[PDB]
């Protein structure tokens, strides 16, 4: 039902920045919390940042201070401003969203590589 | 009352089972507690969120890290909430065994023992190992210590232990601090014996305690170690010899035999452990010596036998088709804490079937039928 359209990834130099974007399709009353997880070297994916429709944010410890998530809540689109990127930030960043019934939706992900 | 001896050592991942439930039966407008009970997982690092309408609940508390006999960890995450008609709740759990966070939705519609559990997890670069110690009398936690907490003291978690004076708390704080310092050394020691990198995170677990009968007399004692959720060395039931799991533990076994560690442990388990367990049972008799019979009922699916608000946690729920124990095609959920000292359980398998309840608080076992 819900489709998440991701963009803004790619290659960047150490210290550089990227701006990820994630837009949710369907009704505006279909998605609440939106954010990003990123693929760890192993099996797990770790929380990067997410934001509720009311603007309540939460950041993973390894990106606090450098990453900033924001929301244009007219379109259910969230933006992840990734500053001061390091080689250890290289991963596939998966957008995700939560319905108001706590159903999770996941995007295909965008590769981020820091030289 | 902890052991005043911390002998140094010489010399498999499990995914969490998740349960989301309320403390009491849900009633709109009635204040309640939403629980998320994770258990059976290893290692201990886990991320648990409580969700309300697709959004994280802010003020969420959790119990102190403990583990079971098989070394797997369990935690209770909880928060106070007033459920209404529209609101929907769930629990999201992230763990190294999961390719993505798992979400579980909330469906709105005798003998005694003293145990001490110790967990230390290394955090290379991030600082000193995270050390967590908890003490139990039966299924009631009464003391804790957390190396990351502010007090750096052994803290009370039961009303009946607050009686004890400063000499008690100073002694327990002294002993538990030496516990952590020994496990910190054991972590660095075991890393080299197993030829492991300095960057990885590893876990050491220590458990000991004593059982007494209904006469409050010694029955059995325990003192076992684990490394990365795997058995390392354990004291045998005779409290005189050791069981070593692999070649690294054989060296620790010989060092502990030469130092006569088992003699000092046997004195604690047969004497000191029993003595203070009896004091705790007396001082907390209103809490530790109560029996609460399970409130039982049944539901039919379009057959699930329920048991709520019982203590202690020891209970048995069995299904019988025409009197024969139907073990196959039977879903038995793990006993779970309600968060107020009581416990819950249910089993699932029409007139030919019966549910049997066995509990110490019941005069006679109960039989339930559709």
């Amino acid at each position: 039902e819900v489709k998440l359209v991701e963009s803004g990834g790619g290659l960047v130099q150490p210290g550089g920045s990227l701006r990820l974007s994630c837009a949710a399709s369907g009704s505006i009353f279909s998605i609440n919390t939106m954010g990003w997880y990123r693929q760890t070297p192993g099996k797990q994916r770790d929380l990067v940042a997410d934001i509720s429709s009311g603007g309540s944010t939460k950041y993973g410890d390894s990106v606090k201070g450098r990453f900033t998530i924001s929301r244009d809540n007219t379109k259910n689109t969230v933006y992840l401003q990734m500053n001061s990127l390091k080689p250890e930030d290289t991963a596939v960043y998966y957008c995700y969203g939560l319905s108001y019934s706590n159903d999770d939706y996941w995007g295909q992900g965008t590769q981020v590589t820091v030289s | 009352y902890m052991l005043d001896l911390q002998p140094e050592t010489g010399c498999i991942q499990r995914t969490p089972k998740i349960q989301v439930y309320s403390r009491h039966p849900a009633e709109n407008g009635k204040s309640n507690f939403l629980n998320c009970y994770v258990s059976g997982f290893h290692p201990s690092d886990i991320e648990v969120d409580l969700l309300k309408n697709g959004e994280r609940i802010e003020k969420v508390e959790h119990s102190d890290l403990s583990f079971s006999k098989d070394w797997s960890f369990y935690l209770l995450y909880y928060t106070e909430f007033t459920p209404t008609e529209k609101d929907e709740y769930a629990c999201r759990v992230n763990h190294v065994t999961l390719s993505q966070p798992k979400i579980v939705k909330w469906d709105r519609d005798g003998s005694h023992s003293m145990r001490y559990f110790f967990t230390s997890v290394s955090r290379p670069g991030r600082g000193e190992p995270r050390f967590i110690a908890v003490g139990y009398v039966d299924d009631t936690q009464f003391v804790r210590f957390d190396s990351d907490a502010a007090s750096q003291r052994m803290e009370p978690r039961a009303p009946w232990i607050e009686q004890e004076g400063p000499e008690y708390w100073d002694g327990e704080t002294r002993k538990v601090k030496a516990h952590s310092q020994t496990l910190r050394v054991d972590l660095g020691t075991l890393r080299g014996c197993y030829n492991q990198s300095e960057a990885g995170s590893h876990t050491v677990q220590r458990m000991y305690g004593c059982d007494v009968g209904s006469d409050w007399r010694f029955l059995r004692g325990y003192h076992q170690y684990a490394y990365d959720g795997k058995d390392y060395i354990a004291l045998k039931e005779d409290l005189r010899s050791w069981t070593a799991a692999d070649m690294a533990a054989q060296t620790t076994k010989h060092k502990w035999e030469a130092a006569h560690v088992a003699e000092q442990l046997r004195a604690y388990l047969e004497g000191t452990c029993v003595e203070w367990l009896r004091r705790y049972l007396e001082n907390g008799k209103e809490t530790l010596q109560r029996t609460d019979a399970p409130k039982t009922h049944m539901t039919h699916h379009a057959l699930r036998c329920w048991a709520l608000s019982f203590y202690p946690a020891e209970i048995t729920l069995t299904w019988q088709r025409d009197g024969e124990d139907q073990t196959q095609d039977t879903e038995l959920v793990e006993t779970r804490p309600a968060g107020d000292g009581t416990f819950q359980k249910w089993a699932a398998v029409e007139q030919r079937y019966t549910c049997h309840v066995q509990h110490e608080g019941l005069p006679k076992p109960l039989t339930l039928r559709w």
